[PDB]
RNA sequence: AAGUUUGAAAAGCACUUUGGAAAGAGAGUGAAAUAGAACCUGAAGUCGUGACAAAGACAAUGGAAGUACCUCCAUUUCAAC
RNA sequence: GAUGUGGCCUGGAGGUUAGGACGAAGCUUAUGGCGUGAGCCUAAGAUGGACCGGCCUCUAGUGCAGAUCUUGGUUGGCGUAGCAAAGAUCUAACGGAGAUAUACUCAACAUGCAACGUUGGAUACUGGAGCGGGGAAGGAUUUCGUGCCAACGGCACUCGUA
RNA sequence: AACGUGUCGCGAUGGAUGACUUGGCUUCCUAUUUCGUUGAAGAACGCAGUAAAGUGCGAUAAGUGGUAUCAAUUGCAGAAUCAUUC
């Protein structure tokens, strides 16, 4: 959103003072190379029940279904994508949208749109 | 196991001072379940508090 | 012009065993009785405090202006001094080195890298590019986080 | 508040430690100091002695102008002490170790003290009122107490 | 005698809490406030005293119906068609 | 007055054992726990501890020369060299 | 007191040349080497975890031992002065982790002390101008019950206007 | 002897230093840019399923409506729809 400017202070500040449809666009993840082919566009904002693959990190090469774009952390969590706790417990692991890569969409009209808007042909 | 409350509310009851209430050195226990003026009352009935 | 001394601070005087430093007035707070106004003092008024009127700016000769831009001039035809400067030149083919005026139809970044790679100045830019780095001290705090060299200029006879 | 020692072995050898105690440290620096290179049992025989007031606690650092006793002379001192506060938090600190022994597997009538070291831990702030109307410092030293013990 | 003695001799209150400021400095006697001088219809402001000035300036509260007349005024008082 | 500036992520220490509790001793997480919680780095001053050096009372410190003992320091040399 | 110093050092800028996850800054030293010196450099960290060095020029809020200097922390004195007006408490039982708490020897004393809340007794005090019962001013939940002992009630608490 | 002294290793106390900077300071620019009896600024009291402060709001009370946006908010809980608008 024009974040990048030529003063550091300002832009760090409206990155991390960004509204939340602001840090919908921030998180945005690149398309499969096969779904950049077939749609034209180079990267989306992700959402949930999207099908994602790491591409950067612990977890590189773990694939799953996005179950949460929490935009408060900065991380989307991924149901493939989990640890261990001391009790025993199944707790998510946060990433960050940008090390990973969209494999496929929820499609939605408004999601279709987009899509349509973006198409670089 | 302190009997303040009951010993209190029987001051009130007798219409007495403290010096002048005797609760009964033995069934504290008694004593102790008394959390109600009615209850008080009923101890004093029994001689349980004099 | 009102930072650190804006408080109603006097000093206490020479009766009392501290010394003749003014002091913030009031109680209640940690700041009660600390010292005020001076340069030694924690929040106190810096030591001859900065103004906007201090001369910034400097006026320069006409005729010493152009003498330096002159200078500068003979010195760049000269490859010992270009060298010296700290360019790589080892490839280009003369000093002034002239081309041809063709270069201003360019269109696309792709054939000003041919031309840059001809006439043998690539190895100047990749000096350049290879020195990008984060700027050592608080400077990239400030907006001037990178730094790199000096690379070669491209003298145009105008605009486009 | 880490142990400033290693034991020689470790295996066999027990540790415990205790940290902000809310006992005088110089107090409690004089009574944890005298069990240093002690048997367990003995040094817990010589608490319960002190306890009792039959033996002292030899105040060899922190003893500017206490009264004297003859008690101190088994230690080559004149200036002794009885303080039961910091003795009842030593004897619980030797409980502790003892444990530590019993769980490891080793016998505690065999363990050696081999290390005791108390430390000034943070201080307690409250106040006190002086003539005047003046307001003075009123502070409470609690101390940091470690030790180990081996098997002899 | 003066000092500590004669702290207890202090009864009652000078000031109490003032309806237009709430400051605790309406003068019971003389029914006015000692910080904003009501119930004169102006309030006290002095220029040797600044940042009385700026404590009690606009801007300090809410700001309740200027945020809104602002906003019209920077969109010229937009209104449907 | 006061930066909550732990960590990439709470994965914020399950469970065992001693303790009334606080906590200790184990065990775990983590690349790192001497990163354990308003926790990055952790100085100075002061203090505890183990080892060692000794030392009468010249207040101590200091200067210049040696010597005794020590030295995770440096450098040189090891064959007709 | 003057002047000089291809004299030393610090933050930042214009140039140039380098270093860093195989460890930057910072920090530590019986780590030595170099310099008459300001200081510079290497070594080690069983320190640290991401920046940064040299050289030419520019620039400034640029070098601390002490101004009864400022702020923060520490410290000997020091377990010291003391915690002494308002007389005074004792006993048993119960409650409580607060015990009757023990290597060997050994019957218990000479090896778990001290201090508590409640109830019943005992002794005494306040002595109606009251450590009695209600109000104003002032305070504003301190009132009541249950739980609770980290901090606070300058000793203590299992008690409390905590 | 013991106190005490000195050195080294390791700990404690104590938060300097470096790195970090959504802050300050200072200098420029843009304009259908200047409140209120049509009740302002300021003050007070309230409003959340859970809510002390702060923020937002005013019994329509952490908001109603409209436009755009296009799958959240998030400590827990709750929630028709998983979505051309409704
Ligand atoms: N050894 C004598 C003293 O050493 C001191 O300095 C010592 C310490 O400051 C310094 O730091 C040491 C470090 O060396 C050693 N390799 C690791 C140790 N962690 C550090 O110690 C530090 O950290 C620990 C906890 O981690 C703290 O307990 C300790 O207070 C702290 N100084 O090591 C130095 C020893 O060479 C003083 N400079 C000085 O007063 C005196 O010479
Ligand atoms: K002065
Ligand atoms: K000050
Ligand atoms: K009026
Ligand atoms: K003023
Ligand atoms: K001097
Ligand atoms: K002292
Ligand atoms: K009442
Ligand atoms: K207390
Ligand atoms: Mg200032
Ligand atoms: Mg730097
Ligand atoms: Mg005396
Ligand atoms: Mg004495
Ligand atoms: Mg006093
Ligand atoms: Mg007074
Ligand atoms: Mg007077
Ligand atoms: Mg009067
Ligand atoms: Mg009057
Ligand atoms: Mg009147
Ligand atoms: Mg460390
Ligand atoms: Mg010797
Ligand atoms: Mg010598
Ligand atoms: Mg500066
Ligand atoms: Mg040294
Ligand atoms: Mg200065
Ligand atoms: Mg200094
Ligand atoms: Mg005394
Ligand atoms: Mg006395
Ligand atoms: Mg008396
Ligand atoms: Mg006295
Ligand atoms: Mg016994
Ligand atoms: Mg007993
Ligand atoms: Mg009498
Ligand atoms: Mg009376
Ligand atoms: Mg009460
Ligand atoms: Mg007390
Ligand atoms: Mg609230
Ligand atoms: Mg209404
Ligand atoms: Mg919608
Ligand atoms: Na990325
Ligand atoms: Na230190
Ligand atoms: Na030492
Ligand atoms: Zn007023």
């Amino acid at each position: 959103a024009s974040i990048k400017c030529g003063s550091r202070r300002k832009a760090r500040r409206a990155h991390f003072q960004a509204p939340s449809h602001v840090r919908r666009v921030l998180m945005s993840a690149p398309l499969s190379k096969e779904l950049r082919a077939k749609y034209n566009v180079r990267a989306m904002p992700v959402r949930k029940d999207d099908e994602v693959i790491v591409k950067r990190g612990t977890f590189k090469g773990r694939e799953g279904k996005v179950t949460a774009c929490y935009r408060l952390k900065w991380v989307i969590l991924i149901d493939k994508v989990n640890r261990e706790k001391a009790n025993g417990s199944t707790v998510a692991v946060g990433i960050h949208p940008s090390n990973v890569e969209i494999t496929k969409l929820k499609l939605t009209h408004h999601r279709k749109s987009i899509l349509e808007r973006k198409d670089r042909s | 196991v302190s009997l303040k409350l009951q010993a209190r509310l029987a001051s009130s009851i007798l219409g007495c001072g403290r010096a002048r209430v005797w609760l009964d050195p033995n069934e504290a226990v008694e004593i102790q379940n008394a959390n109600s003026r009615k209850s008080v009352r009923k101890l004093i009935k029994d001689g349980f508090i004099i | 012009r009102l930072s650190g001394m804006n408080h109603s601070a006097h000093s206490w005087g020479t009766g009392r065993a501290v010394a003749r430093i003014p002091r913030i007035s009031g109680g209640g707070t940690s700041t009660s009785g600390a010292g005020a106004f001076g340069n030694m003092c924690r929040g106190g008024r810096m030591f001859a405090p900065t103004k906007i009127f201090r001369r910034w700016h400097r006026k320069i000769n006409l005729h010493q202006k152009r003498f330096a831009v002159v200078s500068a001039l003979a010195a760049s035809s000269v490859p010992s001094l270009v060298m010296s400067r700290g360019h790589q030149i080892g490839n280009v083919p003369e000093v002034p080195l002239v081309v041809e005026d063709s270069i201003q139809g360019y269109e696309k970044t792709k054939e000003a890298m041919a031309f840059l790679k001809a006439i043998a100045a690539i190895d100047d830019v990749n000096r350049v590019n290879d020195s990008r780095e984060i700027r050592a001290g608080r400077g990239k705090m400030r907006n001037r986080r990178y730094v790199a060299r000096r690379g070669p200029m491209l003298v145009m006879p105008n605009n486009k | 508040t880490h142990y400033s020692r290693k034991p020689q072995v470790s295996s066999k050898s027990a540790k415990a430690k205790v940290s902000d105690l809310r006992c005088h440290y110089k107090n409690t620096f004089e009574t944890a100091n005298v069990i240093n290179g002690m048997p367990l049992r003995k040094a817990q025989q010589l608490y319960r002695q002190v306890l009792a007031k039959t033996r002292c606690i030899p105040f060899k650092r922190y003893n500017g102008k206490i009264g004297r006793t003859a008690q101190a002379k088994e230690w080559g001192q004149t200036k002794g002490r009885w303080p039961r506060k910091s003795v009842v938090a030593m004897m619980s600190l030797l409980k502790n170790a003892e444990a530590n022994a019993i769980e490891k597997g080793l016998d505690p009538n065999q363990m050696v003290i081999k290390h005791v070291q108390v430390d000034q831990a943070a201080r307690m702030r409250r106040r006190t009122y002086r003539a005047h109307g003046r307001i003075t410092p009123y502070m409470c030293s609690p101390c940091h107490v470690q030790l180990f013990m081996s098997e002899k | 005698t003066k000092g500590t003695t004669s702290m207890g001799q202090r009864h009652g209150r000078t000031h109490i809490l003032c309806r237009r400021c709430g400051r605790n400095s309406y003068h019971v006697q003389w029914e006015r406030c000692a910080a904003c001088a009501y119930p004169r219809a102006s309030r006290r402001r002095y220029n040797w005293s600044v940042k009385a000035i700026k404590r009690r300036r606009t801007g300090t509260g809410r700001c309740r119906y200027l945020k809104v007349v602002n906003r019209r005024i920077a969109n010229h008082f937009k209104t449907p068609k």
